[PDB]
């Protein structure tokens, strides 16, 4: 369950890759994926 | 490209996708916090879950924000280059 936690924080991280893939596809936004990173990384640091 | 509308409209259906995951995956994860099938509250604590919560509507409202904008976008090419067409008739 602590086990669950961490997979679905690993998940999440590849979700936030898939974004910024997409971002650069899309081609001064680069406070979006800065912004963008900082709620992930607050997922990803509650969870470890 | 963003010169070519029908492609704007399909990346915003991508954010949209990246919305729905990213929801389902908030979903997810309160209910791992709340931790439930007695089992008491030596689950995930009441102020992570409130951080977590925020940043997972932030992430969706800047992903929903993404989509409207390129929807608005296409929109706004298509508006031009209509009223363009039509100047030049």
């Amino acid at each position: 369950h602590g086990a669950m936690i961490r997979a679905q924080a690993g998940l999440l991280e590849a979700e936030h890759q898939a974004i910024v893939r997409d971002v650069l596809a899309a081609g001064a936004c680069q406070e979006f994926i800065t912004q963008l990173g900082r709620n992930f990384q607050v997922i990803y640091e509650q969870a470890n | 490209f963003m010169t070519d509308p029908h492609a704007m409209r399909d990346m915003a259906g991508r954010f949209e996708v990246h919305a729905q995951t990213v929801e389902d995956e908030a979903r997810r994860m309160w209910a791992s916090a709340q931790n439930i099938s007695s089992g008491m509250a030596e689950a995930t604590s009441l102020d992570t879950m409130a951080q977590m919560n925020q940043a997972f509507r932030n992430i969706v409202n800047m992903l929903h924000g993404v989509r409207d904008g390129l929807v608005r976008d296409a929109n706004n090419y298509e508006q031009q280059e209509q009223a363009s067409q039509q100047i030049l008739s």
